[PDB]
This record gives structure tokens, sequence and C-alpha cells, in this order.
RNA sequence: GUUUAUUAAAAACACAGCACUGUGCAAACACGAAAGUGGACGUAUACGGUGUGACGCCUGCCCGGUGCCGGAAGGUUAAU
RNA sequence: ACUAUGGUUUUUAUU
RNA sequence: AAGCUUGAGUCUCGUAGAGGGGGGUAGAAUUCCAGGUGUAGCGGUGAAAUGCGUAGAGAUCUGGAGGAAUACCGGUGGCGAAGGCGGCCCCCUGGACGAAGACUGACGCUCAGGUGCGAAAGCGUGGGGAGCAAACAGGAUUAGAUACCCUGGUAGUCCACGCCGUAAACGAUGUCGACUUGGAGGUUGUGCCCUUGAGGCGUGGCUUCCGGAGCUAACGCGUUAAGUCGACCGCCUGGGGA
């Protein structure tokens, strides 16, 4: 679940053709955005770990992502960082 | 858009008491500078078991198209309410004109 | 995951004349189309032919023997987590002469025969009876 | 919230403290405080009255609008703050006209919340109304028991009423103690539960710390003589009678209401 | 298909105990059966259909 | 930390705490027959009475006696 | 078919 | 050093469910308090006694409450990885499935130690506590009865929060993925058929029963394999002592 308007918002900024998602650098994007929805049903108490598996599974893929963009080209990782809240 | 339908159930004898609370069964939306769909009456029913000792009831519904963020105050709007004895508030499902 | 190509291709074969089919096809490459001129004309495989040129196939027609499959068994032994070399003596004999080892070489895919009458090794492929 | 303490001297490493980071740390509203001078458990012309009450610290008292002198007036909650004479916190409330008075807190703790009595009035918790115009199972606040006589009852930290009956005239209050009793319908009510909730939490730490909580130590009754207190027995550690008040009458179990005025109203009582 | 506006097209679907009828018996199958138990859910709720029975 | 000031400074006494219990606010209760006052201008997460005394691990048997609470019919039984 | 119920029988010889 | 894509994934438009969490509040039945009608029994069993019974029980009619657990629908019907999930509501949210088009491109798999996850019992601590009931008493059974039987009854069972990681853990079989002859049924998408038929013909995901090849002392597995292969990691080494 993430608002209906959200997924265009990332192909409107992260994106360089009209509703394509293919992009390594929009599907980073979209999953911290994704992560920040779901922080919204956290940031308070440790009660639903189910919930909380599937979290650390899209975490889990945002860094299986980022491990193979630092393979790829150091440029296209740090200025993804420069545009999304990593090593802050 | 937000859809509830929020159908409620009053003590027979204070029919005559919901004209008064014509604007504060909405207070919840006219807070919000909204206004409801119905608002309106589905007449008066018996009951197919009884309810708080009632056997004969006035029954009415808003349709509130409304957010879920008010949809607390509408649980308020019941809580400490003497004229009702049940509301029900049947999430989706849209918002049409006639036939309730 | 997805793993081997080779695999992929040796099951069609292995499970393929066991379930008496006719002639088995797998995506090609240049390996493939090697290894199918050796097991041609070594007898055990009845055709091979290729179909495409963009995402390209490999159909192989398979060889039966008094009702049963040529091949008795055809083994992998070098693989992705043990890789065989083989030197020209150090080559291994395939049950007494039965069957053959298939070596890939700089100087072309062929049998351990052919290696010994060569004075040449390299890598193992499989071995076949 | 509640948190735990650190030992600056052996020992306090396990010790609580409630701490309440959403009340105001500043000064009290002075056109509301008395001297409340103390008197040492010591009536007028005594000798002791109530023992172990001695000492300080000194304290002002807060006068608190427990009666809510005037009608339908428009309030805010201005400040949310606490208060040592009591322990549920208290609440400076500010009618639409400059008025400002001390009143019995909400649960909330968010404050600018506008308040005011009435039936018209929103339906809210902290909105006072007449228990004539509300249903079966309300938890209530704090209380009246005669009608303009002021708040009585639930006033303690997160204590609460409940009404579990209404008919005519009189209402039927469920009391957390074990007690169910009527009261007139004419009474006002203030709905929900009371500030703080969090005191019973608390474990204090050293015994020093209560001296400036108004305690004195005394001796116990069964380690000194019979001519002082009447628990007193020779040689100790056997006592081998009843343990006693300081008036030599039953200290376990015995039942002391002798009331005869508001008990007609009652309809069931704490064991 | 949600609505408690009309028993009339409900009872079909339910005993005189007021009793929900099993699918395999009214071909109304598992996927429609689920909402019509929603429709007479909420009309028992209302008191417009029985949830008890004793007699 | 307290104590027999002036033969005992302690293992006794006190304590956060732990337990048992009273108390619906004109609280319980004290001194006074009362006048008042203190408890308290606090309100069961508050106050009174008593015992027990960090913590950890545990904690069998007994209602004959002595006091309390409830059951409320009946018995012994006053003024009348 | 299901009474309401009971614990226990020294050792060893076909080679 | 550089192309390619079949591997893997997402997106547009859609499909389904007792997956989990937060906060509400409702359908009845043990049971007990209180009154009307009413009278000598009720409860147990092979018999019984303790126990409840004129202190008016049980039975009936009615008024009422705390707390635990939620019939039908419900099924070859579903979800979760596993523990596990079936009162209902409102809010919040995890993972899974399809058609066609497209983009990116090896982004995919596994894993000593470590981390997160615990049915029940037990424990930290307060609150609750109708009922069920480990301790146990009283009664009864019996050779005995500290158990099985009857009446009670403490802990615990319910909640919030913290500990404890256990199992006949069950679809017993590590995780991920390839490969192979045939049939019928269940479920649900999608594409197609005036659907003018809960039905067909393609085609995916889930699921159920034979069964060809293979395996297995033997039962049994058999496309959701115990078969044949490709990667990675645990566990084992005669019984007893233990």
């Amino acid at each position: 679940s993430l608002s209906t308007e959200a997924t265009a918002k990332i192909v409107s900024e992260f994106g360089r053709d009209a509703n394509d998602t293919g992009s390594t650098e929009v599907q980073v994007a979209l999953l911290t955005a994704q992560i920040n929805h779901l922080q919204g049903h956290f940031a308070e108490h440790k009660k639903d770990h189910h919930s909380r598996r599937g979290l650390l599974r899209m975490v889990s893929q945002r860094r299986k992502l980022l491990d193979y963009l630092k393979r790829k080209d150091v440029a296209r990782y740090t200025q993804l960082i420069e545009r999304l809240g990593l090593r802050r | 858009m937000r859809h509830y339908e929020i159908v409620f159930m009053v003590h027979p004898d204070q029919s005559e008491q919901v004209p008064g609370m014509i604007e504060r069964y909405t207070a919840a939306i006219t807070g919000a500078e909204g206004k409801i769909h119905r608002l309106e009456d589905w007449g008066r029913r018996q009951l197919a078991y009884p309810i708080n000792k009632l056997h004969k009831a006035h029954y009415v519904l808003m349709n509130v198209e409304a957010p879920q963020e008010v949809i607390d105050e509408l649980e308020t709007t019941f809580r400490f309410n003497d004229a009702v004895i049940r509301s029900m508030v049947m999430r989706t499902k849209h918002a049409v004109t006639e036939a309730s | 995951s997805m793993q081997d190509p080779i695999a992929d291709m040796l099951t069609r074969i292995r499970n393929g004349q066991a379930a008496n089919k006719a002639a088995v096809t797998m995506p090609s490459s240049k390996l493939k189309v090697a290894i199918a001129n050796v097991l041609k004309e070594e007898g055990f495989i009845e055709d091979f032919k290729v179909e495409g040129d963009t995402k390209p196939e490999l159909e192989l027609t398979l060889k039966y023997f008094q009702g049963k499959a040529v091949v008795e068994s055809i083994q992998r032994v070098s693989r992705p987590g043990l890789r065989i070399y083989k030197r020209k003596d150090e080559l291994p004999k395939v049950m007494a002469g039965l069957g053959i080892a298939v070596v890939s070489t700089s100087k072309g895919v062929m049998t351990d025969r052919a290696a010994r009458q060569a004075g040449l090794g390299g890598e193992i492929i499989c071995y076949v009876a | 919230a509640v948190v735990k303490c650190k030992p600056t001297s052996p020992g306090r490493r396990h010790v609580v403290k409630v701490v309440n980071p959403e009340l105001h740390k500043g000064k009290p509203f002075a056109p509301l405080l008395e001297k409340n001078s103390k008197s040492g458990g010591r009536n007028n012309n005594g000798r002791i009255t109530t023992r172990h009450i001695g000492g300080g610290h000194k304290q002002a008292y807060r006068i608190v609008d427990f009666k809510r002198n005037k009608d339908g007036i428009p309030a805010v909650v201005e400040r949310l703050e606490y208060d040592p004479n009591r322990s549920a916190n208290i609440a400076l409330v500010l009618y639409k006209d400059g008025e400002r008075r001390y009143i019995l807190a909400p649960k909330g703790l968010k404050a600018g919340d506008q308040i005011q009595s009435g039936v018209d009035a929103a339906i809210k918790p902290g909105n006072t109304l007449p228990m004539r115009n509300i249903p079966v199972g309300s938890t209530v606040h704090n209380v009246e028991m005669k009608p303009g006589k002021g708040g009585q009852l639930a006033r303690s930290a997160g204590t609460y009423v409940q009404i579990v009956a209404r008919d005519g005239a009189y209402v039927t209050l469920r009391l957390r103690s074990g007690e169910m009793r009527k009261v007139e319908a004419d009474c006002r009510a203030t709905l929900g539960e009371v500030g703080n909730a969090e005191h019973m939490l608390r474990v204090l730490g050293k015994a020093g710390a209560a001296r400036w909580r108004g305690v004195r130590p005394t001796v116990r009754g069964t380690a000194m003589n019979p001519v002082d207190h009447p628990h007193g027995g020779g040689e100790g550690r056997n006592f081998g009678k009843h343990p006693v008040t300081p008036w030599g009458v039953q200290t376990k179990g015995k039942k002391t209401r002798s009331n005869k005025r508001t008990d007609k109203f009652i309809v069931r009582r704490r064991s | 298909e949600i609505d408690y506006k009309d028993i009339a097209t409900l009872k079909n679907y339910i005993t005189e105990s007021g009793k929900i009828v099993p699918s395999r018996i009214t071909g109304t199958r598992a996927k429609y059966q689920r909402q019509l138990a929603r429709a007479i859910k909420r009309a028992r709720y209302l008191s417009l259909l029985p949830y008890t029975d004793r007699h």
C-alpha cells in the first residue's frame, strides 16, 4: 500500500521516460517512499512483527539494489543519495 | 472519496428530540466545512429482537461522504448520546439520492 | 535460482530418452553446437539442427537401440563447483573403450581418443557411455 | 513516562520516577495561592490528633474551582501543570472575557482546547453537563454529590467513575472501590478520565525522601511498653494477643462506618 | 450484494430460525455466499432479521 | 540514620519497600460529654491503623481456643 | 453390547 | 574492455483471502443478586457421601451484572514462513496472483556466527478473575489412594509490558532453481465464445487423486517427487551407562 498518485511522482522526478520504472534509481526512490509510507504504521512501538518482516524485506531489497549499484557505478550511487535521505 | 452510511436507531418517544439534534449529529462534518449526502429518516419500525427493552424504534441515516480523520468524532457523536440505542457505520459503498 | 545452462540441456536428453521423445529442444550456444557434432558421429544422437538467429534454439533427435536409449550413462563430472583438467595420458579410460570422455581443448572440441592421438589435453565437459 | 534512576550513593539503580515532559515547568497563577501553614498532626489545643504527619517542605496551596461557579461560559485550557497539593495534575482554564481559574485536569495533554459547559455544547469529554442528558455505561470524570456542591470522588491520578443505571430524576454510579450508589441527575459530570495516571508506578528511593513529603517516624506499638502504646507486651517477639490500635481496639478487619445520613442512596458497598 | 434495505431478497437464503443456508444448497457458491452473509449480518445487527432463535 | 543525657550506640529502633486491614468525604479517627480544631481543604494512584523489613529461591499441616466479616432463620435473653 | 475396580505366578536340558 | 538477453524484478489496468497490528462495542450461555407463582427435594453413581435444601433449594416467570469464549454461513473453501489466524466494527498495514505492452539487465541464489519471530506451562510486575482448574482439603473408591470418582478450591488460564525459544514442530523429508508421459476434479484470474451456459476453448497461480520413467528393506514418493541434475549450509556414526 502506497498513495495512488505517489508511484507516478517517482516517474515525474527519477524517471526519464513516460510511465517507465526499469531504472534502479526509480526502484530505490520508490522503495524509499514505500518504506516512508510504512513507517506511518510504526515510529512508535513493536507489536506488528508480521508487517515488520515485509518492512525488513523492502529494507533488504533497497540494500541489495544499493550493493548492485555500488558494484555498477559510484557516481550513479552518490547522485542517488544526493536526492534521497540516505547516509544522513 | 471516503464514504460511510452512518445509520442509527433512536428511542421512539425521543423522536421529538431528534430535530433539536439535526445539526448535532452532523457537527463533526459541519466542523470540517462539509455537508452530508442525505440526513434523512427511514421511518418507524418493529425490531426482529428487542434492544435495551425497546420493541419499536425510529431509523435515520446520513451518508456522510466525509474523510476517515473525523470518523472517531462520528464515534463520540453517539458515545454520550441519550436518544440512540445503536449506530452502525458501513464503510465505502458510495452515496446516492432516492430510495434511502 | 537458475544455475546452469548445460544441466538444462542434459536433463532434456537424459529424461527425454527415458520418456521416449523423438527430438528435444533448448536454447543454443557455440558450446552446445560443438558437443552436438561429437555426440552425432560418436553415435549418441541421430541428428542435430538449429532454429533461429536472434534468440536461437537447438533441436536434438534422440537415438535408440534395442527398445532403450543408445546411451547407458552421460555424466557431467566437470561442474561449476569443480572443474576437471586432464593431460595427454592423464585422460581417464571410460568404460574400457565402450565410452568416451569429451575435452574442450585449445584446438577444438573432441574425444579423449582424438586427444591421445594428438598428444593433447584440456578441460573435461562430460563422460559418455 | 515512566523512567528508571541512576545510583549516586548505594543504592538507587532500580528506582523509578514518573516524569511528564508535556506539563509546563513554569510558575503557578499567583491570585489563587494561600499560605496553608502545616499543623504537625496537632489540633488547636493538642497534642497529636493524626500521627506520622510532621515536617515540610514549605508549600503553598492552589485554589481549585471544584464548585464550577457560573454556567455555559466559553473557555480554553491555557496551561497544563503539576500540583504538589494533589496527584492528578492541574489545568489552568481561561474564560472568553479574561477570567482565569484552576480546574481538575483531563486525560489529555494537548493545550489550547476550547471547553464549555452545556447540552448544546460539543459532546466531547471536558464539556460539563447534567447527568440527566447522558446514556448508561459512560465514564463521568469527577462529579458533585448534590447539585451545585462541587467536585468530589475520582480526583486521584488516572481515577474515574462509571454510570451504570439511570431512571427518572436519579443516576447510579459504580465506584472503582467496589461501591454502587445514586445521586441526582441535576448533578454535573465532565466525562472521561482524570490526568497523570502514572503515580502508582513511582517507588520513591531512600528513607530521607519521605521526610520532605510530610512524614516522621513513630516506634512500633509492639516494641514499647503497655503504659505507652497498648500493643506493647513484656519481652516482645511473642505477643500472645490480637493486634490493636493506639486505643486498644482491633486493627485487622473491623468495620467503622456509622454515617447513617447517606446510606439509603447506596446499592452495593466495598468488601 | 451488501445492503440491509431489502429483506424480501434475503429471505431466500435463510431459515425460519434466521440461520444462513449453505451455498451447496442455494447455487450461490462460496464467493457470492460470503457477500450475502454480510448483507444478512448487517440486517441482523439492525434488528431487521432474526439473530438468535430459542423457540 | 536513631537510643537508656550521667556504666548498654547494639543483633534493639528507624526505612524506601512488602503484607494485612479501616475509610465514599459531614471519610475513618483524635482531644473535649460539646465548643472547635487537626485529618484536609486532601478524596481510594487518598488518607487512617497494624505488622513485616534489601534481594533471590521458595514457602507443609491445623477453625479446638481468641478476635473479625458475611449468612440470616432459629435458641438463651432486657426495657416493654 | 459396558459389571464398579484389583496386583502377581522360580529355574533348566531336542543336542 | 564492450555489446546481447532468455535469468530476476517493477510499472500501466486488474484478482483474491478467518495474514498481522491499533482503537471501538454485541450476540448469547455458565453463574450469582433480587421479587412474584410454588413445595421437598436437588446434585452423584455400580452405589454414594461431602455439598445445596424450609435459612423456601431445585422448577418457572421476570429484573440485572462481571468476565471468559464466540453457533449458522463454513466447503475438495482461504491466508501466513513457521508458532499461528474463524464474534463483529472502524482505522492502519505485510506477503501472494493474471493478461498484454514496456523498461532495466544478472540487480539472482545460499550462508558458520549474529538478528527477528514462541503453542502451552513457568517466571518479572500491577490490574482482572463469571467459568475451567495444576497445589490441596472434605467426601467416596480400595489392599492402600497421597491417583482415577463427587463437592469445593490456591496458583495459572484473560490484559498491558518484560523474560523463557521448547515440541509426535507433521505436508516428519534443509534453502533456491532446472527437467519428464498421461487423465480427471476443485478454486480463481485473464484472453476468447451474442457467455445471451457455474459453462466451453485456449492459458497462468493455488490445490486434489491416480499414474508412466526412476527411487525405496517395505510402506510410500511420483510435475506441490523421496526421481534425474546445478549452487550453498547444517546434522549423524551400535545399545546401556547418559
